[PDB]
């Protein structure tokens, strides 16, 4: 393996994202320094879904949520193989075009139900439709009531807390 | 004191032949204006050689619109036909197409002011387009209107699609390459044979 | 031809313009020889014409 | 005479004796490659989403205007004749206008 | 054949006594025979034969009932058995290790990859080969020794590059015989008869084809790639030149129709003449296999594996894939811009909805149908749909219980008028 | 290091010379080729010799098969030169 190490210093110097991604996969097998590579074979050039994943985990993780979206957004245009969905819709919720990714990711995924939930909370009845939504588990029944509690249900949270709570008690 | 700057130097001329300076206006702003009223005085002092020495200097993405800018004043319908010849240098340097158009426009002008001794020079006109196409051979460029002051946008060389028939009303004279070289050709020969039967005359 | 370029390119080929149409004529007249009947080096000669035509464009110029 | 939907069949084959939209009640491509009117394209677009080529309606819905894959599918239509040195023209004189841009320059070089 | 209800759910009656697999087994086995039995016994003479294959269309129905349970169990096999779990060794590997252990590792690590590989060996396995000694092809072409009639009779060099380097060398009889073998090799080719091709090849007295169809295997020394250590070494490690150089000999004119089509279904590209006669099994198959030759390659250039003296002609071949689901809508529609008629048959939109692994939309989809008054036609597709659900449920917790009991419930109805008043009335 | 080497010592004789050789005729230069791979190829560009000519640099036991076999088919009926060259001992 250290062979390997100085054929690709070798072919870097000569010229190469694939070089600077395979030492990148070397050091998988020194993290930081690692997605240095990573990032330098990113800014070389676009390449499998390996790569993408990797340069983005480590932006993800040095908090640097823009190089991320920067690395996923290309490897989703580029057309090479996006299914960093979770960064894109978590970043544009932090921020706070987002109803349309939401809706984007919508198109039984449940914490993306969630997360859509909330954006819609920044951004009373429709909330209240969307617990309703979901409920249709006790503990979507039961925070469904509480938030039929703050809109203001008196009449219906009763009746759709007694109903769950002699379903599960 | 940089709105003075131009209009000081502007007045002298001479100073007005500071190029880095010139190319250090483009880059932080969109004041080419100022490089487009100054260098044209500097082509008042009017040394070629030299002058676009100095544009090798200066960045191509400036140059090519400096020099565009620079070469639609070029169709001032002067005598100096100097500045065509320093435009297709220029146009030597980047990819070629524009000094082909450029010289058809040339050509235009000189044939609409007046006739007969101008069918030797049309001969040499021919022979640079000619030329030209040689050096661009596999490339395509399109014309727009018979010289600057264009109306007309780029209609295209594949859209020979109709829609109704009234849309195939487009002079369609972009398309002005090798299919109109050989009908400039058949002008030419136009002329050849006039001339022969104008020898056969006395 | 090669030494006429030569020759031409000693004097810059200040004046020759008609040696560019010319030159056009004698590309024909070779073509022609191909149809009843070294590509790269073809190439050469009408680079080494353009450098006449850009020396006269220089002389228009000054 | 009894209703069936013969009435295209026949106006067809007198168009080609002698259009496209007639035909609709690789050929429309080539039309769009012929118109490198405006209304007339529009609607053939919307007889092309009827029938749904794919990536030519997207160059199409470019040319009546994510955007790097989309900028991607133009170099791809691109890639793949006067008319066709034309549509590379028109194509240049888009990314011109997007520029109008790190992306655009991009696909400039 | 009135008893045919009996034998699926006959099928059921084993099955609370015993295991789930068999199950989907038995039903293929099950139409299998049915098959036979109204294929056997038709004579057709004249007009009639064309009677007989009506007949054998419509048991044609159950032939495809037969293919349709066999893709579905190897399917389900590979996605809910233990096959899709095991330690990651097949992937773990150095530089130094060969292109076959990469592919080797693709294969393990992309589940995606391998299921179109699953679909492929299926559409390999019902695949139609023409005869050897029953038809022209191979009987009738059973010359001595290649190129005899241009060798006895002029009209320089033996080998197959003399006609590619000039114009009229070979007899008629010569190319006539190329074109029986070329076409039977090719047929062998899309059944997955390679070694049969192979043997032929050799026998035939054609070492040449023969030494292009081991070019197929990449590179694996038992050495390095400890992983799977054979004995030999074998493979060809240029394998991206010897791509290349096949898919530049089926764009070369002036071969056989058929050859070039083997070169291109070797380079992972289309063929043209040939695919005039392509069904949608043999479509699908081409299709297929683009898409698994353009994935490995690309891999292979990921891990570095590919060396840049081996990209002769990168701008000629299809870089990009398409997905399983463009596969089929592009394979779906007709060269006249029509719904495939092959495609819009009952059964062969659940083989694709199977292959998509969407099975369930379909079975809500379906059930939906019979409230619309849609399906009763044919009276094969209620059956399948109750049979696959019950199956489906068995193996895993699956299809909707309002959509069971629509189901069951119609096709109860069913046995009482067929009669079949025991298992109509337990279902 | 010695393969390479041994090209670098059959140079300019290759050189200039093959480089008449092709700029001239005829074949032999197909084998020349082959003794400097994918530029010979690229120049040649025989589809099925293609894909045994990438099975050079591969010491797999290919050799064997492909030469007895072409040969046999041969004697019943610049190639043989390329074959006796992947039998592997030429």
């Amino acid at each position: 393996i250290q062979r390997y190490v100085e054929n690709a210093q070798n072919s870097a110097s000569s010229p190469k994202s694939m070089k600077g991604f395979l030492f990148a996969r070397l050091y998988y097998e020194e993290y930081e320094l690692a997605k240095r590579s990573v990032s330098s074979y990113i800014s070389v050039q676009e390449r499998d879904p390996k790569a993408h994943r990797f340069l983005g985990q480590l932006f993800e993780i040095e908090g640097n949520v823009e190089k991320a979206v920067g690395c996923y957004k290309r490897s989703l245009e580029l057309n090479p193989t996006q299914k960093l969905t979770l960064r894109i819709a978590e970043l544009i919720c932090t921020l706070n075009r987002a109803e349309y990714w939401v809706e984007r990711a919508s198109k039984g995924s449940p914490e993306i139900y969630r997360l859509k939930e909330q954006l819609l909370s920044s951004q009373w009845n429709q909330l209240f439709d969307l617990i309703q939504a979901e409920l249709f588990d006790v503990y979507v029944n039961l925070k469904l009531v509480d938030l039929f509690l703050s809109n203001q249900r008196l009449e219906e949270a009763v009746l759709h807390c007694l109903k769950p709570e002699r379903r599960a008690l | 004191l940089r709105t003075r700057i131009f209009k000081h130097h502007l007045d002298m001329g001479h100073n007005n032949q500071a190029y880095d300076a010139l190319t250090q206006i483009p880059d932080p702003s969109r004041q080419l204006d100022c490089l487009r009223q100054l260098v044209v005085v500097l082509c008042e002092r009017s040394q070629l050689q030299d002058l676009v020495e100095f544009p090798y200097v200066n960045l191509h993405n400036e140059v090519v619109g400096i020099i565009e800018s620079r070469a639609r004043a070029v169709d001032l319908m002067t005598h100096n036909y100097y500045e065509l010849l320093y435009a297709f240098h220029i146009y030597r340097h980047n990819y070629r197409k524009a000094g082909s158009v450029m010289f058809e426009y040339g050509m235009r002008l000189g044939r609409e002011v007046r006739t007969l001794r101008g069918l030797q020079k049309q001969v040499n006109s021919y022979l640079a387009c000619l030329n030209c196409l040689r050096l661009i051979r596999p490339e395509y460029a399109w014309i727009v209107q018979p010289v600057s002051g264009a109306v007309y946008e780029r209609p295209g060389a594949s859209p020979k699609r109709n829609y109704d028939g009234e849309s195939s009303a487009v002079p369609s004279s972009s398309q002005i390459e090798i299919l109109e070289l050989r009908d400039l050709e058949k002008e030419y020969v136009l002329a050849q044979t006039r001339l022969t039967l104008a020898k056969h005359n006395p | 031809l090669t030494l006429l370029l030569d020759a031409l390119p000693l004097l810059e080929q200040k004046q020759v313009i008609f040696s560019a149409e010319q030159t056009y004529e004698l590309m024909r007249c070779l073509e022609d020889r191909m149809a009843a009947k070294i590509q790269k080096q073809d190439s050469s000669i009408d680079n080494t014409k353009v450098e006449m035509l850009r020396l006269a464009l220089a002389r228009n110029l000054a | 005479c009894v209703p069936a939907q013969w009435v295209h069949e026949a106006k067809a084959i007198r168009s080609r004796r002698d259009y496209l939209l007639k035909g609709h009640q690789k050929l429309v491509t080539r039309h769009l490659a012929a118109d490198a009117s405006f209304l007339g394209e529009l609607s053939n677009p919307e007889h092309c989403k009827h029938i749904q080529l794919d990536y030519i309606r997207v160059i199409d819905m470019l040319n009546l205007i994510g955007c790097e894959l989309e900028k991607l599918h133009t170099k791809v239509m691109s890639l793949c004749y006067t008319a066709k040195d034309r549509l590379a023209q028109s194509e240049m004189a888009k990314r011109v206008a997007n520029i109008l841009q790190p992306p655009e320059s991009m696909s400039d070089s | 054949t009135m008893s045919m209800y009996p034998d699926f759910l006959k099928s059921f009656l084993e099955h609370p006594s015993s295991a789930v697999f068999e199950l989907i087994e038995q039903y293929e086995a099950t139409c299998n025979t049915q098959i036979t039995l109204l294929k056997k016994i038709v004579k057709r003479v004249t007009p009639g034969q064309q009677k007989f294959s009506k007949t054998a269309s419509i048991l044609w129905l159950l032939q495809q009932e037969m293919v349709t349970w066999r893709l579905i169990a190897a399917l389900y096999r590979d996605r809910i058995q233990s096959a899709l779990e095991e330690e990651n060794m097949f992937e773990i590997a150095a530089p130094n290790a060969s292109e076959k252990t990469i592919v080797d590792k693709l294969f393990q690590r992309d589940t995606l990859v391998r299921q179109s590989q699953l679909v492929v060996d299926w559409l390999e396995s019902i695949a139609k080969d023409e005869v050897g000694d029953f038809s022209d092809n191979i009987e009738y072409y059973a010359k001595s020794v290649y190129w005899e009639n241009t060798l006895h009779t002029l009209k320089s060099e033996l080998d197959p590059d003399a006609p590619i380097r000039q114009k009229l060398p070979l007899d008629d009889l010569d190319r006539e015989d190329d074109i029986r073998l070329l076409k039977y090799l090719f047929t062998l080719i899309r059944a997955g008869m390679t070694d049969e091709a192979q043997r032929l090849c050799k026998r035939c007295g054609q070492a040449w084809r023969a030494a292009t169809l081991e070019g197929w295997k990449l590179y694996h020394d038992a050495n390095i790639n400890g992983g799977t250590e054979l004995q030999a070494v074998e493979g060809n490690p240029y394998r991206c030149v010897w791509k290349t150089c096949c898919w530049r000999m089926a764009e070369d004119e002036q071969f056989n129709k058929y050859e070039r089509a083997i070169y291109a279904t070797l380079s992972g590209n289309l063929k043209q003449l040939l695919p005039v006669c392509e069904s949608w099994e043999d479509t699908v198959w081409a299709h297929f296999k683009v898409m698994v030759d353009s994935l490995v390659e690309q891999e292979i250039r990921a891990s570095i594996i590919s060396f840049n003296e081996a990209n002769e002609l990168p701008r000629e071949y299809l870089e990009a894939n398409w997905t399983l689901d463009s596969v089929f809508e592009e394979l779906q529609a007709t060269d006249k811009k029509r719904v495939l008629e092959e495609n819009r048959e009952h059964y062969h939109i659940i083989q694709k909805f199977v292959i998509l692994a969407d099975v369930d939309g379909l079975m809500d989809e379906f059930s939906e149908w019979l409230s619309n008054g849609k399906n009763l036609l044919l009276g094969h597709l209620l059956r399948f749909m109750t049979h696959l659900l019950l199956f489906f449920r068995t193996l895993g917790l699956q299809a909707k219980e309002e959509v069971s009991v629509e189901v069951l419930k119609t096709y109860i109805q069913r046995l009482i008028n067929e009669k079949q008043i025991e298992l109509i009335a337990f279902y | 290091a010695f393969s390479h080497w041994l090209a670098h010592t059959a140079e300019e004789r290759i050189e200039e010379e093959v480089s008449l050789y092709g700029p001239e005729r005829h074949v032999e230069a197909v084998f020349s080729f082959l003794t400097g791979i994918s530029d010979a190829c690229r120049l040649a560009q025989d589809h099925r010799l293609s894909l045994l000519l990438s099975q050079m640099v591969g010491s797999q036991e290919m050799r064997e098969l492909i030469s007895l076999q072409l040969v046999d088919w041969n004697k019943l009926q610049e190639r043989l030169r390329v074959f006796c060259l992947l039998s592997g001992t030429p």
